[PDB]
């Protein structure tokens, strides 16, 4: 019948996920172990490429009208409304929208202006797509729900981001995660699972620094009597107190060099001789664990999350960036352009909607484009409009 | 049949509101000393009788009189919620202890002496003698009363 | 969830609980707010009136007539700070207390800490104008200001005293004779039909309600607002009740001493204001003031997270007269 | 008072409990003998059915 | 509704972003230890070649006028300005707005004259896209917000700058950022994260020529 | 294009305006970088026949000045 029998169950769903987390990566911790990631230099670059043709997709954007005259007339609209927000640009709005690839979570509110002088006098702009930092959001419950876990009624702010040194209601705000099924409203962050990676991979970077420090292979050691040594800590004016004073600087300095040698007293009073004078090295067997190839498998294990693993050498990483887009795409066509309509009542059918269109990622090949309009035009299959034309 | 339940109440910050922070060496506040943990007569399980907040003399041994104050302890061994050191340390052993001395801003209310009385005048000008803050007023909490 | 040594558990849910905050006086909105520059307010006040004139003979002497009045006041305004400080062993190895293993996170902290500055100024902010309503400002421990505007303008509190015991007695026909009689002998300008409001405590308002002249009047036939059969207010904590053209709301909060209530008129110009001043800080100093300030300030040594907030307000009732300590007795 | 000193917040309250779950268990069983000749009750002639006692 | 519900919180995510960097690469000292990097040889060759093509780019520039003859007669218009400023091209433009590469930010004021004597008489060219470098900067507080954390108003400049051996309205300046989102006014230069790599590769350098 | 959104959002738009030049969205002027890599002569050159081959090169000074 026409009775939903059931919930969503978003507020248990939640309260599963945290416990199934290691601490350092729940809600108010991960805001914090995002930032002390990013500084890891293959971390950083896995998202900056990303960021890279996201903002290329959404600057050579397009409106798609209709057939209806009615949809042209929206279409212009659209496209004057999104290219003058006031000191905004749609690849700002992009390179913010794409933050949840490090929060799993990104919030946007929706503020319109009506219009005092231009072309549309009378109508309603979107002054701001104003994005609301991650950081800035209440550390305690940030999202908040019926008094059931079915859906979600706002988002929560904290009160501390109002200083210089509220809940906002859903119907203002779009909202665009990644990860999870409709029912995780914090996302789950591309960098949970990489985590423990990046953990092991700092920790053996840290040894081998102090390993190649400490090889103190080749090292000089001397021996000489004991009492030449103690004469001189208790007869400070005594001869083998200069002459002890003297080795202690020359040995510092003893390179290679010209005139580099050696010169020992050869007297012997047991198995052992008195004097002597050996370069150190491991009575033994050195390391075995090859700690570079442990660094190596752990970079690509981090990379691979991000589609981005290419550089440890249609593709994986441009599959991966159209995700970020339609993501995107759906906010923005489905949550504003429908609302945007109706504050200038231009109701029109579900066929005669305009819809954006991002850009293209990868560039046109003039070598592969030329020689494919011939073979269409040689047969005449190609349209005479200009359309067409333009394309050049 | 009993439920056993505990509850974690507590924290650090109520005994050191505020530091001032040296650019050099930010220990400049603290000092170690060898306190007694474990009582010196007692059995083997005696859990130590000092909590933090309570005044201590130069020589180590917890505070009696106005005269033999010299810091307050706030050793991260003694803090609420953390106190797992049962049976750790035989009778009378000693233990180096952390210090606070200067440049703090205190809470007055959380100091006491050694049996527990609070701190009086005369500690506070010996306290505050080496530029100490001692605060007389947090706002405190009330919970749950039903009416406030 | 870990359960002794070589067993385990299973986490179920979290319980939290917190003292209401009243926002009554909030929703009435009757303090208009002013953001000024400085830390010192002036009123002005201007009261003319007329005499009388007496006979006299003719082709005599003439009469002549008075003059005005003028009168101005100075006040001060206090201030009300507020902060917080973080240290590493607050997070060390305290597992959150939600999740079965998150580690504690300073960002959950600093919510908290927020939340309860929020609900601290709040409240603070309620307290203040209940103070102001019975005449006088607050400021706790600050002599500074102190403001008594009973004795500021020069005035006296009326009483209207009301007594329930008598069964006999209607109590609303000492309210109306000495209360409102009071309030339209007093309004100052030239008016009408001022609508008249009463804030009771439990007690005050529990024991009208049982008074069998209430009761009777409304029992013998259906009319509206069925008070025997319905509540007070609907199912709303704050019960409402309107009887004799006056409005009657029960103070939940329980500042108004119990047993006692005050009777004031609506729609009397500026007789509430409140005032807000600038903080002390540079960017602040000398510009409009706002009505709350919060900063964060996070170590660049990465050993220590502050809080800071502060806030400085007054609030100025400009009509002693009109406010009267109706006080029961049972 | 403005340009003097300033005031501090309290701290937080916590409290844990822990409880155990009781058990209920049911259970009977069916023989050949309670059916093999007798008939079913409040019909004429129909023969027992295993699966009317199951039910 | 036509009201906004919330705040850009610039003032905080500042704030929180300084804490979380090694304490060599917060504002008052990136400065120096930009300067202190660009001397490895490896790091000096990456900026090189970066500025090899942004200098070529903006050398052969072109203005695009639209379909009506109220617009090519603005596009002249603009070429001119933008090839005719004293002492200025686009070249040097083009390499001091790359800055950014460095220091995460990029600080150019707008100065316009009028015309003497010339083709456009009368009208109002632009004198010099005045540079303002980052080490000429407040070390103290750059960038000054509102009373809340919401919006710029400005950016400030050091009063040490005006000698030899100030708050400027948002409005007449023009800022570059890169690395970060909306709400990160001094932008992450892309040297943070290289940071930690650069002090462990000099540190082997050094091991090598002392073992040798 | 993070220089050129400044170049063409925040100098050309008031730079119009102190000379009172008000135009549409439409008719703005914007200004184009050049490409940073150098043409291919012979990639080109063959480019211009296959598609002049069939006629859907228009004849204009424009596409003359390019050689």
């Amino acid at each position: 019948r026409m009775s939903e029998q059931g919930t969503f169950a978003l507020a248990k769903v939640q309260v599963d996920s945290e416990r199934m987390k290691a601490e350092e990566i729940r809600w108010p911790h991960l805001i914090g172990t995002a930032e002390s990631m990013k500084q890891d230099a293959t971390v950083a670059t896995g998202l900056d490429m990303l960021y890279t043709f996201v903002e290329k997709a959404f600057k050579d954007f397009k409106v798609i009208p209709g057939e209806s005259e009615e949809s042209k007339k929206a279409a212009k609209f659209i496209e004057y409304c999104l290219k003058n927000m006031e000191g905004q640009t749609l690849r700002q709005f992009a390179r913010d929208a794409a933050t949840f690839n490090e929060y799993g979570l990104s919030v946007v509110e929706k503020v319109y202006t009506q219009i005092a002088v231009g072309e549309y006098v009378g109508k309603y702009k979107v002054k701001n797509l104003a994005f609301r930092p991650q950081a800035s959001l209440s550390r305690t419950n940030p999202i908040v729900y019926n008094s059931d876990g079915s859906a979600i009624v706002g988002i929560k702010q904290s009160l501390s981001a109002f200083q210089n040194y509220v809940i906002i209601p859903i119907s203002r705000v779009m909202l665009m995660n990644t990860g999870g099924s409709s029912s995780q409203a914090l996302g789950v962050s591309p960098l949970v699972g990489c985590y423990r990676a990046w953990r092991e991979k700092i920790l053996i970077e840290n040894l081998e620094v102090v390993g190649a420090t400490k090889d103190m292979g080749g090292v000089i050691e001397l021996k000489i009597p004991s009492q030449i040594l103690n004469k001189a800590a208790m007869d400070p004016s005594s001869p083998e107190a200069d002459m002890v004073r003297g080795l202690m600087s020359d040995a510092a300095n003893a390179h290679s060099g010209e005139q580099s040698f050696f010169m020992l007293p050869s007297d012997t009073k047991d198995n052992a001789p008195q004097y002597s004078m050996t370069l150190k090295g491991i009575d033994g067997m050195g390391k075995q664990y090859s700690t570079a190839q442990l660094i190596s498998d752990r970079k690509k294990s981090i990379l691979d999350r991000l589609g981005a693993g290419f550089i440890n050498v249609q593709t994986i990483h441009t599959q991966f960036v159209q995700r970020v887009n339609e993501i995107i795409l759906e906010a923005l066509n489905e949550n504003l352009l429908p609302q945007l309509l109706a504050l200038n009542d231009i109701r029109l059918p579900e066929t005669e909607m305009p819809y954006v269109k991002a850009g293209e990622i990868v560039d046109v090949d003039m070598e592969g484009f030329s020689k494919a309009i011939q073979r269409i035009g040689a047969v005449g299959y190609l349209p005479k409009t200009p359309k067409v034309i333009n394309r050049v | 049949a009993k439920a056993h339940v505990a509850t974690l109440e507590g924290n650090y910050s109520d005994i050191v509101l505020g530091r001032v922070v040296a650019f050099g060496d930010t220990g400049w506040n603290f000092k170690e000393v060898d306190m007694t943990f474990i009582a010196d007569d007692a059995d083997a399980d005696s859990k130590t009788t000092l909590f933090a907040g309570v005044l201590v003399g130069e020589d180590g041994t917890p505070a009696t009189a106005a005269a033999g104050v010299f810091g307050v302890l706030v050793d991260r061994k003694v803090l609420p919620g953390v106190d797992h050191y049962i049976g750790v340390f035989e009778p009378g052993e000693k233990v180096p202890m952390v210090l606070a001395v200067r440049g703090l801003t205190l809470n007055q209310l959380k100091l006491k002496y050694a049996d527990g009385t609070a701190i009086d005048a005369a500690g506070i000008q010996a306290l505050e003698a080496q530029g100490n803050q001692v605060t007389d007023k947090i706002v405190g909490t009330q919970f749950i009363g039903s009416v406030l | 969830m870990q359960n002794g040594d070589f067993q385990i558990l299973d986490y179920t849910g979290l319980i939290s609980t917190m003292p209401r905050v009243d926002t009554l006086l909030q929703s009435m909105n009757l303090f208009t707010e002013h953001f000024g520059r400085t830390t010192v307010a002036r009123i002005e006040r201007l009261d003319d009136g007329a005499g009388d004139i007496k006979a006299v003979q003719r082709g005599g002497v003439r009469q002549h007539l008075a003059n005005d009045r003028k009168k101005i006041v100075n006040l001060n305004i206090p201030f009300f700070p507020l902060d917080r400080s973080i240290d590493r062993a607050d997070i060390q190895n305290f597992r959150e207390f939600g999740t079965e293993n998150a580690p504690a996170t300073v960002d959950a902290e600093v919510q908290r800490h927020m939340a309860r500055i929020r609900r601290s100024h709040a409240i603070l902010k309620s307290k203040a104008m209940y103070a102001a309503l019975k005449g006088t400002s607050w400021s706790p421990d600050d002599p500074v200001s102190d403001y008594n505007y009973y004795d500021v303008w020069g005035a006296t509190q009326t009483t209207a005293d009301v007594d329930f015991t008598k069964l006999g007695v209607d109590p609303i026909e000492v309210l109306e004779a000495e209360a409102r009689a009071h309030i339209i002998d007093w309004a100052g300008d030239n008016g009408d039909n001022y609508e008249i409001v009463v804030l009771a405590s439990r007690q005050w308002f529990s024991a009208l309600i049982a008074h069998p002249q209430v009761t009777g009047a409304y029992s013998q036939y259906p009319s509206t607002q069925e008070i025997l059969r319905r509540r007070l207010g609907g199912n709303a904590n704050n019960r409402i009740f309107e009887h004799k053209n006056i409005l009657f709301i029960e103070d939940i909060s329980g500042n108004i001493p119990a047993g006692e209530a005050y009777i004031f008129p609506r729609g009397i110009s500026r007789m509430f204001e409140i005032y807000y001043a600038p903080s002390d800080t540079l960017r602040d100093a000398n510009q409009a003031a706002q009505e709350l300030y919060v900063f964060f300030k996070e170590s660049n040594y990465l050993r220590e997270a502050k809080i800071e907030s502060e806030t400085s307000f007054l609030t100025v009732n400009n009509r002693p007269e009109l406010v009267v300590k109706s006080t029961g007795k049972f």
